[PDB]
């Protein structure tokens, strides 16, 4: 089997920038075929080169293929908004095709600390049952960022989710949710509950808290 | 002109089989090569195999050897891909793609390359049942009161299957808004959260109302999210 | 090597 590395797997990139993008083979690629293709969030991906170096018709100049035998380059003269996307590599030089495993260019932009938020759960929620805490991470950049839960000051393992939205299309940051789950007599049974966040933009871990019936 | 359409999403029960199929229109379906490529959540693509309808040649992907299989109907330019014994992991959009072509037209020479791609099927893996989700409020913080941005938003909570859709006072609320991917809880329900981050002062201008629609379970509630008042 | 990603070129 062919492997096809595709490193880095992230480039931060600023509009306008010219971008170059690594694809190796463990081996040689039969015939140079070696296609290159980009997935926007929600889309399809979409053919953009083949044969190492052709571009089919529609495809914008700017994307431009080079290389051969294990080393390929996929060119992107100038970055517009669009292009911010992921790029995945492809060879069909033998029967086994591979992909490799992709390299998302996203928007690099000044560092942003996230404004954190902290949400008790619902009183129609605790008449379920059930206490959900959320933390809100919101429009920080780079994507980078940690959320630790105390309760009563004691890490929290196994009973929290989080999830990142995309990178914004207008001010390029990015946001982070998670949510801390516990049963509602287990919330009862603690005082003070925190959201503690580190990231490259904050000198120090941020807390926000909030202490149950206050 | 090429268009691929695929058969809707669907919900598989671990240790069954999945059928998806991909109508073509346009070109030539017996003469280029179609394959099926899939994409897990969050993960790259995987080419799983493919086939030629002319000869039926089938070529399939090592690692799905044994579990897959797959067909052409030329008299209706369909292809199908078949995967047995799903397992959780199984769990992916899987696209169906056909060889693209040189020159004018869509008759030219092959290029062996994926120029045409189907919209996707999501096909999910569990023994989850469908339901509807429970939408709470996430209150904005009273501490922030005066001056500043507040933020606030709806938890949309234990749902199956996917997709659940968010929009705020009916699409005229959008700057400013996060609609979060939702997460898999390990009862096997999804969770997920909506939040907007407004100006502190207009928390008594402005009314807040997530609108949350889960079609499989008929879910449509408009909830309105506001300050929570305490005494003492 | 006989490519199957060749096939439908050959057949063209």
């Amino acid at each position: 089997e062919i492997v096809l590395t595709q490193s880095p797997g992230t480039q931060s990139l600023s509009p306008g920038e010219r971008a170059t993008l690594s694809c190796r083979a463990s081996q040689s690629v039969g015939n140079n075929k070696l296609a290159w293709y980009q997935q926007r969030p929600g889309q399809a991906p979409r053919l953009l080169i083949y044969g190492a170096s052709s571009r089919p018709s529609g495809v914008a100049d700017r994307f431009s293929g080079s290389g051969s035998g294990t080393d390929f380059t996929l060119t992107i003269s100038r970055l517009e908004p669009e292009d911010f996307a992921v790029y995945y590599c492809q060879q069909y030089g033998q029967s086994l095709s591979t992909f490799g495993q992709g390299t998302k260019v996203e928007v690099k932009r000044t560092v942003a600390a996230p404004s954190v938020f902290i949400f008790p759960p619902s009183d129609e929620q605790l008449k379920s049952g059930t206490a959900s805490v959320v933390c809100l991470l919101n429009n920080f950049y780079p994507r980078e960022a940690k959320v630790q839960w105390k309760v009563d000051n004691a890490l929290q393992s196994g009973n929290s989710q989080e999830s990142v939205t995309e990178q914004d299309s207008k001010d390029s940051t990015y946001s982070l949710s998670s949510t801390l789950t516990l049963s509602k007599a287990d919330y009862e049974k603690h005082k003070v509950y925190a959201c503690e966040v580190t990231h490259q933009g904050l000198s120090s871990p941020v807390t926000k808290s909030f202490n149950r019936g206050e | 002109q090429v268009q691929l359409v695929q058969s809707g999403a669907e919900v598989k029960r671990p240790g069954s089989s999945v059928t998806v199929s991909c109508k073509a229109s346009g070109g030539s379906f017996s003469t280029y090569a179609l394959s099926w490529v899939r994409q897990a959540p969050g993960r790259g693509l995987e080419w799983m195999g493919g086939v030629i309808p002319l000869l039926t040649i089938t070529n399939y992907a090592p690692r799905f050897q044994g579990r897959i299989t797959i067909t052409a109907d030329r008299s209706t330019s369909t292809a199908y891909l078949e995967l047995n014994s799903l397992r959780p992991e199984d769990t992916a959009v899987y696209y169906c793609a056909r060889e693209g072509t040189t020159g004018w037209g869509w008759l030219g020479k092959p290029i062996g390359a994926f120029a045409h791609w189907g919209q996707g099927t999501l096909v999910t893996v569990s023994s989850a049942s469908t339901k509807g989700p429970s939408v709470f409020p996430l209150a904005p913080s009273s501490k922030s009161t005066s001056g500043g941005t507040a933020a606030l938003g709806c938890l949309v909570k234990d749902y199956f299957p996917e997709p659940v859709t968010v929009s705020w006072n009916s699409g005229a609320l959008t700057s400013g808004v996060h609609t979060f991917p939702a997460v898999l809880q390990s009862s096997g329900l999804y969770s997920l959260s909506s939040v907007v981050t407004v100006p502190s002062s207009s928390l008594g201008t402005q009314t807040y109302i997530c609108n949350v629609n889960h079609k499989p379970s008929n879910t449509k509630v408009d909830k309105k999210v506001e300050p929570k008042s305490c005494d003492k | 090597g006989w490519n199957w990603f060749d096939i439908t070129n050959w057949g063209k």
